[PDB]
DNA sequence: GGCCCTACGGCTGAAAGCCGTAGGGCCCTACGGCTGAAAGCCGTAG
């Protein structure tokens, strides 16, 4: 709900 | 004045009416659920307290075209149980009830619900809410069942730790197993527990709806309710981030 | 392969099969506990469940599935109905079932839904079920084999007089009016005491310990007749009446409150069935019908008459034309032996102590069994505690677990369930105050199984044993007399 | 009486019910392939013992024991989502086992709960294997009462194999079915793959995972949209039923296959309501002349005056004969709704099964280690026998005969407490050479342990090993046909 | 031949044959039922409408209210006749008329009900023997397996749990295979024909045990009860 | 969404329904993306 990570880092 | 149901009526059948003649004291309860309903309609008091239940989720009324609207029952219902009329024909003097009172769930389906409610209420029936008639009653999260006193009831998870901590300080005591009651819905409390926390005047908590500004909230329906669905993702992409930080 | 069957005996084998198993096991109460079929499943299903007091309540949903799936291949929508009228306070004297939720109410204002609700056993169901596990009644596989069930419940207090039971069966039907505890302990004890009486002896002391119904929901007896009609022939017909007080306005005008009504009249229903008789113009004398009635006064009906109208007359009409009086009809029907039975009063209490008798003679050889089990094992261990250092030296020195044990029933003269328990003893236990321990286990066990085997041998002791259990039961959980009797 | 203002109010109570809905409700999560009402009619099965090796349990009781323990909403939506999950013309991998009425293909609905039974099925076994090995977090249910797990440990990439399907607010997810040993090809090559990018996997996973493939059979027709979605998260797949023309002098149209999610009650429907329009004629008669031992079959005598493939093809065209599945690839990843490849579904499952089996040997090595330092206190006992027994039955109580344990050796209260429990029994001989033996094992067992911990190529092979057992034993013959148009 | 549905009952799943010598409705308790006789059935010529539980007892029941009752009105299209005196043999739409009840108590009671009216309003339809039982299992003891009908042939057959004993409730608990098997298979089947020999006798029997007579009712009852299973 | 139809006995008081166990039902709505031009299909929720 605020667009980091994506494939690395899983998605946040 | 205004004539309630009795034996002669002509008015809705789920409808149960209070005694009271006058608008100005009666308030009629829209409540989710026949379950709920029904322990309301136990809990009130008859004199001045209507209880119209509802069927779980409303017709969405902004979606959908003004005809299947009219045809549909529950919505046919509210209206009849409020005299004044929808649209152009609408008459607040015709009101039945000066205090309209939605309760529904502490979920997010009677969130869901109280939402397709307000959208009712703003389109059909824009005055109700621009002279206050329009309240949300705050249901309890928790029963707290002291042993040898009076239960106490709490709303939120800081007022149920604060409440827990305070009588185990006084000296209270109280049951690990069975001794904290979460409901999770309306139609998990008994009248007496209905009337004690969302009816009863001397202990109510009411919210009452307002309006600012007729023209931001007709592009906000718009956008949650309507048939843009591209409007709403982005809406909910925009606003979810910041749900947990909107009051510090 | 058409197998042609006469119409004459498919009525007759169909319809007598529906109605034997309508009368034996749906409709009629059993007469030692109390209960129909789905009662003792649903209050057995919670038990075996962990649905008790100490635990928390749990969601109705859980005890109809359990009950459903293990023993009572019925739909869920009756058994939730069962249990729920289990809950109510104004359906039974002595509710069985605790509920959370919206339970129903007096009125047409129905129960809430299965999802919503929350139920456990109450105390006294809990006596239903004392020492169930003590062999104490007889078990029978369920529809399925797959589990066991009970045939008949301990039933502690005598439920049937306590909280009744209506019941339409084919060809007959059941109603038996619930009653006060402490009255219908007071006729077992006399019951337990003249052990020996004959009927009529009997009959004439539980009538008289027995004043009457106790309904749940108060109200009044009018006159005895019918009353005594059913303790002594099993029929009867009992007139109730609901309470009225009257109020005078604060201008002169007077006016008629009801608070209390008859058993099973539905609050709605008496307060259509008096405005469609004003409304139809046959019940003069009142002018106005007000149900002033909250959760927190409980019933209030209130009745404004006219100025030119007397009070006790339209209360009279009440009576006559509304249910403000009707009458309990009393029919006394049981079964007993797999068979149903109109049963008189000294009938329905001699059954239940008979019933309370084999249960604890059941009882007390149950617990006999366990206790010489269990001093069997003692016995062997204070044998290797004498001589425990032989006893150590061959186990430390035996190949296997199983040549120790023959070594150890070679050594002492000891079966091999005492050598197995040897064997499975801890270490922990070899300290001074555990051996002691042991010894004195011994001693207590001996001590207890004395007891037993005097109370197995002394009628007057087994009769005494069910007194004091049962006084110790009503003092718990007795109440006051609801309903008011009256000439 | 506190005031609030309608705008702040829709805004707050729309938004939560919409994030509620796509985050625990609509759409799966993408390890275990779940919606929450999944997890936890699977997890109240489990625990409450309906497997495969016990008899069937009557269907009431795992509604009650998920709606009771788990998932406060109704019985109805909950008998349905259980049921959904044992129609084998809705999962191409049943998770539940079925006895009794459970609708069909059709518009029959299903018996009522009372009427039927319900456990768990192999593969459903193998989402729930080693669940009790610290394998998944588990948070506290809906009254802290009790706990459920917020993923399975899906030994198996069930969100592929059985597709998901739902409507939240502002989105909605459409993901297919797949073959399961084809599945396990391309999880195979991201194991003995793992550093390569997402190009390359991209590459070889399309190249494993040939298409979807529905329970239903039917035919896929086109290899593009197969290859969008994959490629983009979005699209277009078409499917075709399977017609078998049949020649009393009569020239028939027997449907025996049809593409995945087509009611045949309403499919019949349609044929029946266009020919009533009278926009598709040429046909005779239609009739379905289907039943439990021929399968799906509906004759469609044709006219004399009529070709087949002419009329085939009309009803491609106007009926869903021919159809389109419109995947969406959407899932919940780390709490969050996002659309993905088929390189990023395949790795995002594998990393869960890593995460899965490198808990399940923590777990394994703490138990382990509890056990030893035991053993180690025990022998440190038998040792030293004579001193032991002989100090304890001179002691007075149980604690002082415990003290005296921890003064006369080096132990822990755990050791000396474990010696004290020590039963009789354990003192035979080939009982003491069994403690000494059994110590010997469990380091060793604790050293396998370590060396897995240590080493990410041991766990992808424990992955690979578990996982071909299987699909050996579990997987399937491919059911959906693939063509070229 | 007659017309089968592509006026009929709502909500009746007909044959595929229009030939009803060959033809056959089974009628079944509730639609939980329905529902695996459909799938089970052979469509060609087997038809199955449900009726919606304990069907109207039409000698106690004056006879406009029975006509009112919609599964009554079901029974009576799905068959055609007519009845009473307007009653068409030649209208008669299946020529067996199989009354599948759950193989439960409360489905014996179900098929005196039926019988009732059948007996009451289409009487020749039983004169000419168009009226059958179906015997669906209550149990399927699986040890060889095996079928009882009954609580007792249960345990005589378990005499002479891990998915032993099953018991079937209704025949929603019945997957379509079983109830091919059991009820249906024209070609392993046990269908039972109702037959009448006295018909005043028959008449008689009717009045005692379905009237308003209930004093008659509790003493036949008392009188012939211990006496039941000893009619062979 | 509990509210509907049956059986079953006994009261009333005269034709139904009430009462408590049993058999069996009825289908509104929100939500997103379709096909097709409105609409209802599908799967979790009230
Ligand atoms: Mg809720
Ligand atoms: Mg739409």
């Amino acid at each position: 709900w605020t667009x980091t990570h994506x494939x690395f880092g899983x998605s946040x | 004045e205004l004539v309630r149901r009795k034996d002669i009526g002509g008015l809705p059948g789920k409808l149960a009416d209070c005694r009271s003649t006058d608008p100005r004291k009666s308030e009629l309860y829209v409540v989710e659920g026949d379950s709920a309903g029904g322990s309301a309609k136990s809990g009130r008091d008859s004199m001045f307290q209507a209880i119209l239940p509802l069927r779980g989720k409303i017709i969405n009324v902004e979606k959908a075209r003004i005809d299947r609207v009219l045809k549909n029952t529950e919505v046919q219902a509210i209206i009849t149980a409020l005299g004044t009329g929808i649209h152009d024909e609408f008459d607040i003097g015709k009101l039945r009830y000066h205090k309209i009172v939605l309760m529904a769930d502490a979920d997010v389906d009677g969130q869901h619900i109280s939402t397709l409610l307000l959208t009712l209420l703003f389109r059909f029936m824009r005055p109700l809410i621009e002279n206050g008639h329009v309240f949300l009653a705050q249901p309890p999260l928790y029963k707290l069942k002291w042993q040898r006193s009076d239960p106490e009831f709490a709303y939120s998870d800081r007022e149920r730790d604060g409440l827990l901590e305070a009588g185990l300080k006084a000296g209270k005591k109280i049951n690990k197993e069975d001794g904290i009651q979460r409901y999770k819905g309306l139609g998990e409390m008994d009248a007496k527990e209905l009337w004690e926390t969302t009816m009863d005047p001397s202990v109510r908590v009411l919210r009452q709806v307002t309006l600012d500004d007729a023209a931001a909230a007709d592009e906000l329906f718009s956008i949650l309710m309507g048939e843009d669905v591209d409007a709403r993702r982005s809406f909910i992409t925009r606003n979810a981030k910041d749900v947990r930080f909107l009051d510090v | 392969r058409i197998e042609p069957v006469d119409i004459e005996q498919e009525m007759q084998r169909s319809y007598i099969d529906y109605a034997m198993s309508v009368i034996v096991g749906r409709a009629l109460p059993e007469v030692r506990d109390g209960l129909k079929p789905v009662h003792r499943r649903v209050l057995y299903a919670m038990f075996d469940s962990g649905f008790r007091p100490d635990r928390s309540h749990a969601k109705s949903a859980r005890s109809v599935a359990e009950t459903m799936g293990n023993y009572h291949p019925h739909g869920d929508a009756s058994i939730y109905d069962s249990l729920v009228r289990m809950a109510q306070p104004w359906s039974l004297r002595y509710p069985l079932v605790d509920g959370q939720g919206n339970f129903g109410s007096p009125g047409n204002d129905p129960p809430a839904a299965m999802r919503f609700t929350e139920a456990r056993l109450t105390p006294l169901a809990m006596e239903m079920l004392r020492e169930i596990d003590e062999e104490t009644v007889d078990f029978i596989p369920n529809y399925d084999g797959r589990v066991q069930e009970p045939t008949v419940l301990p039933s502690r207090f005598p439920n049937l007089l306590a909280n009744g039971s209506g019941g339409i069966a084919v060809g007959m039907a059941t109603n038996i009016p619930p009653h006060n505890l402490r009255e219908l302990a007071d006729a077992v004890f006399w019951a337990l005491e003249n052990h020996d009486a004959d009927e009529e002896e009997t009959l004439a002391a539980v009538m008289g310990r027995v004043k009457g119904p106790d309904f749940p929901t108060a109200g009044l007896i009018v006159g005895s007749q019918g009353t005594a009609d059913a303790y002594k022939t099993g029929r009867g017909s009992i007139r109730m009446r609901g309470v009225v007080e009257v109020e005078e306005d604060s201008r002169g005008r007077t006016s008629l409150v009801i608070t209390e009504l008859p058993y099973q009249v539905n609050h709605d229903n008496f307060i259509t069935s008096i405005a469609e008789q004003v409304r139809d113009g046959k019940l003069a004398g009142i002018s106005n019908i007000e149900d002033q009635s909250s959760d927190r006064v409980g019933l209030r009906i209130v009745i404004e008459i006219k100025r030119d109208a007397v009070a006790k007359v339209v209360i009279n009409n009440l009576y006559k034309h509304t249910q403000l009086q009707t009458s309990f009809g009393a029919n006394m029907l049981a079964i007993v032996d797999g068979v149903p039975r109109t049963l008189r009063l000294d009938q329905l209490i001699r059954y239940y102590v008979d019933h309370q008798l084999d249960v604890i003679v059941r009882r007390t050889t149950y617990r006999l069994r366990k206790a010489n089990e269990r001093a069997h094992i003692l016995r062997g261990l204070v044998k290797a505690l004498d001589a425990l250092d032989e006893v150590i030296a061959l186990i430390r020195a035996s190949e296997t677990v199983d040549i120790a044990r023959a070594g150890l029933i070679e050594l002492l003269d000891i079966d091999e369930i005492q050598a197995q328990a040897i064997l499975d003893m801890q270490l922990r236990r070899l300290a001074a105050l555990e051996r002691q321990r042991i010894i004195d286990d011994l001693a207590k066990i001996e001590a207890e199984i004395a007891d037993l085997e005097d109370i197995l041998a002394k009628p007057e002791r087994q009769r005494g044993i069910v007194r004091d259990e049962l006084a110790e039961i009503v003092d718990r959980h007795g109440d006051d007399r609801r309903t008011r009797i009256i000439a």
